């Protein structure tokens, strides 16, 4: 009985060995035959479609995230402050107000104890605002003395988050300017292209992302290497050099990516990043960007990451979640997939 | 051997070929090292879920803080890196369940490692199921003969019944419980599942060839017929060694819960307590006695009290657990064996000196015993070995 | 005894699996296709 | 209001709630598993207030599963469990749900689990003998009506079966209510238990509260809590005598210690949490009777590793007032009960309450048996040949009585196929007596063994060929 | 450029940034440059953990001192590799595969990486051929596995080296396999001297020696057992030759795991060591076993510290072999070389299935001897053999014979003793100690047979000393 079972193994495993090889050979075939017919554009945008169509026939997804539940509550207050205080102000105004709220910025994150102290949580505000006043009722103008002591009197997690809220309010102001003048597509682009260059070069982000030299020289190297330049656009320039300045043990590619995120969520959209084999066509672009508004409810921009190597479809991640139609992973799960 | 059928299986797979896309939650690794990944993101991950890293590594959520995820990787860790992408696999740990285990060599996942192709699984387990209750279980009746008159006559085990095998190394431990599971040839020809026994033995931290022995003796003894070999060897990464128990123990769960009665070999659970301490030290969790996690106990208890003796309204199904423990200089005082012995239903506790003495197996009478005695024998032992292991001991 | 039958059906099944591969040989074209027709979500000819 | 899952780390999890409605200390909250496999709703008890509106908490069921983000609401309590007549005849768990039926008494008074222990003024010693029919215990360790009794001993040197032995021998005949607790025990023994009950008709006046050692430990924490709330009830309110069974009680404080660093304790000695005595005294303190309101108390205490200098049982050796000690010693020659006559104690054995025959024998036992364990090694070494003639004579005399302490149990039938039996007290000092005196150094020792009272002893030593 | 920039230097380990998307692959090595005068040289780092951040901490294989912060660090873009092929044989190297003996030797060989995943489980095979050394007890007792694995345990000084000398004289003289020895934490002056002694054997020519020795960082001493098993990989399943693989001291590599992985801030587990000790072991014995038609005999010294068997090192170590000679202190006391301890030590193969019914019958009666003496040890230390039963007394009179009868001259301890070894065979050592267990030499003196061979060397010195058998 011993020898028989091991001569019934022996048939399995042969004809084992020969599916096997059968299946590796014609998964390989269809590999070659897959990256031979992905070779004509027409073949890509074919598969661009159907990817498309699948998007249509998807279900809606059900569904600052670092701070905590109370600097996260304080800082939509400071921003709705923001959003009424910032309506009759103009642009000129706007940049004032914005260089101001980062010079405070700046001035609250060399003195430390100051912050500290304006920072702990407390009932009564009152204390705070005389505070406020009393240190600088006259260097900074009426609408910045507001913003500010409105951020004192909420309540704050830890004493960075004071500084990030004023931050997030000057990035507020220069984006309302750059509104009001109109160019919101042009810095978002602008933006999006400074951290494409940013993360090309991750040395150069590197070199501006440390604190331990003096802000000026490297908003003067900044200047110098990437915002100076004939096309770049005057906000996002200011923006992002005083991004820089303010830094605090944050690589620079990272804050460039965030400043462009909070730019586009000023319009209540939500960014997502659509890698594509190709380049997508105009009709392809605003069906994508309709089918995906659709999925997530809100409206989305797109930014796209060209890669050969998905062989057609889209790897589309926004907020986390990712959506990977590209051929490659088709290929990958049927070389894998084999029994 | 037929052509037709190995194109019609390649035809039906391609068929079956549905790479349908769907909507994936990500993470990315910040750091990884000796096992070990914490991996940003995955919002909505679950405690203990599988994590799908890159290349086809999985891991296992265990630490969820307001910042990361500390996971174990379950095999080949050397090829995680920084800035990987992680999915969601969105399932607690679990096993393939199924009768076509038997006979095969399985790692902790599942996956054969025998090379002698997949395994059909009839379902899925979760590894991490509770055990019957107080209301879902009979007490032990059944005998488990070992056909060791050493125990069968002094400490009878019963079907359902955790015995443990301790000992110091070379006492015989494996040769118990490999005799053990060679004894239910008779039962398994018989063919009637209510005397059939389907034997699990998990081995943990075993030398490859030391596991590839034990396969030849069940071999050779028929017992391989009946038997699964779920190997954690020595090679493999923490989480397998961590992990095998309860793999054997899912996979034997899935026979239990439908009437047929099961004997899983834990050898053994040492190597699992040290493995299990090398992932909580990695992930830096607090430590206990002899560098232990404080849950080291609970680690065994919830794995042993998993084998019971359903009641009849469950199917009347049972598992019959062997752990093996491994004492040094012959202290069943240390942590680990005092842990063990604490839970299990009697202890065989086997002597380098009683062997040396030429008493094999080297059981000591005074110190072993069967918490079910009299109920796990049948009618004609109890009455000849009534208090046999008394008189010794006298 | 055993270890002859072993053997001997050793040798004729590895005659029968070389042939039935090389008369299988064939249809790998087809599976490849179409399994490339499965993939790209469109059917090629190729 | 509601909470979020912040940090999941084994059994600990971290909750946030909003300010202003963080949740007292030791209050219930309930969080969703909605995985399929383990789909159950946890509930966590709040063990610190870790400050920013955090709170850190134990959860009850196993937290394989558990999201992080997902709401945790606040019962406004702490766990509270069933309380009443009801109780009787039932199974629960930790928790006050019962598991013989299913939502049976969800309508019950529900009693908070935490409560303070009586008030010091209420609190009278008890000296009343409580007989058992054990010999050993009934001479060296008599148990008393109302008090605390312990069953210390190693893994597997007969804990439980005595403590069967003594719900056979005490709770069977009892005109009151039995509660009993299975902490951290084993679920199989539970089920025996429950059947065994059930066959005695004991049950109906019995309450099981059941958190077995595949709980997690916040379970096996707050079942003995559980259990000793039902008994305080049954005390307090209904006005009646109370046995309470806790097996094991060490469990309380090994489940306490499982969690203890993952709640930022720096551990003590011997790896236990800085705060054992403290628990073990907030939950011992409840185990008591009252002026007028009597709770006999048994509990099984394990001794990890045999070792009784081990930092619990030593804590917990002053909250008793007898302690029978089973030796692994003992238990390897194969005496039973595994009594260590010499390590056992109880404070009702002096002359005024157990009366001068019987303290005199008791202590003459205890003599011989300490002179008996001083030339033990002596024997092994040089060979009994070398002592006196008087040491010879206490030798036999020792030898006879270790083996007339053994007695053949009830609940120790299914090991031995020996029915069991009883001693009166009379017939054990009496015999003790004449053992001390010298009066059946005629028999062999042999006949001694696993026998109840003098008749026994002569019938078994005529088997033996000898004449009593 | 891509090249990182060290950030951290503890001692042997480096911590190192590289850009973005340069971070190297776990156990790649990396070249550093120390430029400070008598110490100048480079270093060559493996990747020991990605730190996050674009941080990757490495173990150094050679001394940092004198490493600066800052300096480049360059991907080398895989892990350490060593020469292979027929070109190693003869001649010593280090563990970075440098040539010692004649530096820039082997450079233009197929170069193998040292770390590899063990043979797959379907191609293990149990082995149980019996390994005949000639060595009483050895033979006897822990009849040692062809193709199997051997260790030899031992305190400080109790004769491990000297019987992995003995071992290699007895298999490895007339031996037609290829021969790795790897020297692994040991003293550098055993290293040299075993060189000579090949050299005037004759059995360098076939023998490959890989050492890093006790003076070397940790790295270093954690990574050459891993390189001398390359180097019996490739022979074992490149070229097809059975192959011999000493390995002294295996101790010394979890040490130097244990020391690292303090450096690397690895939280201790006990007894301080490393919580990944089972599993590197593991990771690294896996990989010394013979295959399927593959044989390698591999015997590896392993040091047990403090004399405590229960040490965590060995404790792990002793699951993964097939034969265990464990020497004692108290038998080396006695002056009995080997300092074997019988009762301690085993042996997968023997059993009566393997070695036969009487081998197995004769060992069996030796060790039933051997331990009811350590039994009545007891007695005799305080009252001496007096006291004993007339059986007793036979028994322990026996069994001090049988235990001097298992000493022996050994061929490596000539130049200690100046007498030359000796070589029994199998069935005259079951002959013999069938002979002694039934009392037929009670009358010789016990002397008579302290380190001597087989039953004519017993005449000889039972003659010698006034009793004739
Ligand atoms: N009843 C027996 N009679 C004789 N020899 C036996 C007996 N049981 C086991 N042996 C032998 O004893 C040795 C040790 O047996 P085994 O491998 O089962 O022990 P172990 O405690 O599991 O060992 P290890 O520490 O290697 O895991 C082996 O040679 C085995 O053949
Ligand atoms: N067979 C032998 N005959 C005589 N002397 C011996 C023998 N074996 C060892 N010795 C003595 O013991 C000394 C130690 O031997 P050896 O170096 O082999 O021990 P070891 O266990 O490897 O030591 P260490 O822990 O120092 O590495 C030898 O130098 C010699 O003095
Ligand atoms: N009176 C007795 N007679 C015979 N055997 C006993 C007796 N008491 C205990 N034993 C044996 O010792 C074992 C341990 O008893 P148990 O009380 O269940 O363990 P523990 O002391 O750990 O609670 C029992 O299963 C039984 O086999
Ligand atoms: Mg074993
Ligand atoms: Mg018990
Ligand atoms: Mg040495």
């Amino acid at each position: 009985a011993q020898g028989a079972q091991q001569i019934q193994l022996m048939r399995q495993q042969l004809i084992r060995q020969l599916r096997t090889g059968l299946g590796a050979e014609a998964v390989n075939k269809a590999a070659e035959i897959v990256r031979a017919h992905v070779a004509d554009p027409q073949a890509q945008s074919a598969t661009v479609d159907r990817f498309l169509s699948e998007l249509e026939q998807m279900a809606p997804s059900s569904v600052t995230s670092r701070l905590r539940a109370a600097s996260r509550q304080s800082l939509a207050a400071l921003v709705e402050k923001f959003d009424s205080v910032a309506g009759g102000l103009d642009a000129d105004g706007l940049t004032n107000l914005a260089d101001e709220l980062a010079s405070v910025a700046k001035l609250l994150l060399s003195e430390t104890a100051l912050n500290k102290h304006l920072a702990e949580p407390t009932d009564d505000s009152a204390p705070k605002v005389r505070l406020l006043e009393r240190l600088l009722s006259d260097k900074v103008s009426a609408t910045t003395l507001d913003l500010l002591r409105t951020a004192v009197s909420n309540r704050w997690s830890t004493e960075s988050n004071l500084i990030d809220a004023v931050e997030h309010t000057a990035r507020l102001a220069l984006l309302k300017r750059a509104e009001i003048a109109g160019e919101v597509d042009e810095v978002e682009e602008q933006l999006f292209r400074f951290g494409r260059v940013l993360d090309a070069e991750p040395r150069l982000s590197a070199l501006l992302s440390d604190y331990t030299t003096p802000a000026e020289g490297r908003v003067a190297l900044l200047d110098k290497a990437l915002t100076g330049r004939p096309g770049v656009n005057q906000t996002a320039a200011a923006l992002l050099s005083q991004t820089v300045g303010l830094l605090r043990g944050e690589r620079a590619d990272e804050a460039v990516i965030d400043l462009a995120e909070l730019a586009v969520s000023r319009r209540g959209e939500v960014v997502a990043h659509v890698s594509a084999a190709a380049e997508l066509s105009d009709a392809q672009r605003t069906r994508l960007t309709e089918v995906l508004s659709r999925i997530y409810g809100r409206p989305v921009s797109v930014q796209l990451h060209v890669d050969p190597e998905l062989l057609g479809g889209l790897s589309i991640t926004v907020g986390d979640e990712v959506i990977d139609g590209s051929i490659a992973s088709r290929l990958a799960a049927a070389q894998t997939g084999l029994p | 051997i037929s052509a037709a059928d190995i194109e019609g299986a390649i035809e039906d797979y391609v068929s079956s070929f549905s790479a349908d896309t769907e909507r994936e939650e990500i993470g990315t690794v910040i750091d990884a090292g000796d096992g070990i990944a914490h991996v940003e993101g995955l919002p909505s991950v679950m405690t203990q879920e599988l994590l799908e890293f890159p290349g086809g590594v999985l891991g296992v959520a265990l630490n969820l803080d307001e910042h990361s995820v500390g996971a174990v990787i379950l095999g080949e860790f050397e090829k995680i890196e920084e800035g990987q992408q992680v999915k969601r696999t969105g399932e607690v740990l679990s096993v393939p369940v199924g009768d076509a285990f038997l006979g095969r060599v399985v790692n902790p996942l599942g996956q054969p490692i025998d090379g002698q192709g997949d395994i059909a699984a009839e379902t899925r387990r979760a590894l991490e199921l509770q055990a019957p209750s107080v209301v879902q279980r009979q007490s032990v009746s059944e005998p488990l003969q070992t056909g060791i008159k050493a125990i069968d006559a002094m400490t009878p085990i019963g079907r359902g019944q955790r015995q443990l095998i301790i000992g110091d190394r070379k006492t015989g431990k494996t040769a118990v419980c490999v005799d053990t599971i060679l004894n239910q040839r008779e039962a398994w020809l018989t063919g009637d599942p209510k005397q059939q026994v389907r034997c699990v033995y998990v081995a943990i931290g075993q030398k490859g060839t030391t596991i590839a022995s034990v396969k030849r003796a069940l071999e050779e003894g028929g017992a391989m017929e009946y038997t699964t070999i779920v190997a954690a060897p020595a090679s493999d990464a923490a989480g397998f060694k961590w992990l095998a128990p309860y793999t054997g123990s899912a996979i034997g769960q899935h026979w239990m819960y439908n009437g047929k009665h099961v004997l899983i070999v834990f050898d053994d659970l040492s190597k699992q307590a040290d493995a299990y301490r090398a992932i909580s030290l990695l992930l830096r969790r607090p430590p206990g006695r002899e560098a232990f996690p404080g849950d080291v106990f609970y680690l065994h208890s919830r794995l042993l009290e998993r084998c019971a003796k359903l009641s009849d309204e469950l199917g009347g199904g049972s598992m019959t657990g062997l752990p093996i423990i491994e004492t040094k200089a012959n202290d069943i005082s240390a942590f680990i064996p005092t842990n063990v012995i604490s839970i299990t239903d009697g202890q065989c506790f086997l002597e380098s000196d009683l062997f040396n003495q030429g008493v094999r197996p080297a059981i000591n009478v005074g110190v072993s015993v069967s918490r079910v005695g009299g109920a796990a024998q049948i009618k004609a032992m109890k009455e000849v070995a009534g208090s046999l292991r008394l008189d010794l001991s006298q | 005894e055993v270890a002859q039958t072993l053997t001997q059906a050793d040798q004729q099944l590895s005659a029968q699996g070389d042939q039935v591969r090389s008369g299988l040989e064939s249809s790998v074209d087809g599976l490849s296709a179409k399994l490339a027709s499965r993939i790209l979500g469109v059917d090629v000819n190729s | 209001t509601a909470g979020r899952v912040v940090r999941i780390t084994g059994p600990v999890v971290d909750v946030e709630f909003p300010r202003g409605s963080v949740p007292e200390l030791f209050n219930a909250l309930h969080a969703e598993i909605t995985f399929g496999a383990l789909a159950k709703t946890l509930t966590l008890e709040v063990a610190q207030h870790l400050g920013d509106s955090l709170v850190r908490c134990i959860s009850m069921q196993p937290t394989d599963g558990l999201v992080r983000g997902v709401e945790v609401t606040d019962t406004g309590a702490s766990i509270s469990v069933p309380v009443g007549d009801g109780v009787k005849g039932h199974v629960f768990n930790a928790l006050g749900d019962c598991l013989d039926d299913p939502g049976y008494g969800k309508d019950f008074e529900h009693w908070s689990i935490h409560r303070k222990p009586p008030a010091f003024s209420d609190l009278e010693p008890r000296t009343e003998m409580l007989e058992t029919g054990l010999k050993v215990v009934d001479l060296l360790t008599p148990y008393v009506r109302g008090g605390k009794i312990a069953l210390f001993g190693g893994a597997g040197v007969g804990k439980t079966v005595l403590i069967q032995e003594m719900i056979n021998r005490i709770a069977r005949n009892f005109g009151g209510t039995s509660v009993f607790a299975g902490v951290g025990e084993r679920t199989r023994e539970g089920n025996d238990l429950w059947v065994e009950l059930a066959d005695a008709n004991v049950l109906k006046d019995t309450a099981l509260v059941f958190g077995q050692m595949d709980e997690p430990p916040g379970t096996r924490m707050r079942v003995a809590l559980s259990a000793l709330t039902m008994a305080e009830f049954f005390r307090d309110e209904q006005g009646q005598d109370v046995l309470l069974f806790i097996d094991n009680i060490f469990r309380f404080t090994q489940a306490g210690s499982e969690v203890s660093t993952l709640l930022g304790r720096m551990p003590s000695a011997v790896g236990y949490q800085p705060t054992l005595a403290d628990e073990m005294g907030e939950l011992q303190e409840r185990i008591t009777s009252t002026r007028g309101r009597s709770i006999t108390s048994m509990q099984a205490v394990y001794v990890p590793a045999d070792d009784y200098t081990d930092p619990a049982p030593a804590t917990t050796f002053a909250h008793l007032d007898a302690t029978t000690e089973l030796s692994r010693a003992v238990f390897s020659k194969g005496i039973f009960p595994a009594v260590d006559p010499l390590a056992s104690s109880s404070t009702i054995l002096d002359p005024a309450i157990v009366g001068d025959e019987h303290y005199r024998v008791a202590q003459e036992v205890i003599r011989i048996l300490q002179r008996y364990k001083d030339l033990q090694d002596i024997i092994a070494i040089l060979g009994i040949d070398e002592l006196s003639e008087e040491d010879k004579q206490l030798v036999n005399r020792a030898r006879r009585i270790e083996r007339f302490l053994s007695q053949n149990m009830m609940a120790a039938e299914q090991f031995t196929g020996q029915p069991g039996s009883t001693v009166p007290l009379k017939e054990t000092i009496e015999a003790f007596d004449k053992l001390t005196k010298g009066e059946f150094d005629h028999l062999p020792e042999q006949a001694f063994f696993l026998i109840g009272g003098l008749d026994d002893l002569a019938k078994k030593a005529e088997s033996l060929g000898a004449k009593l």
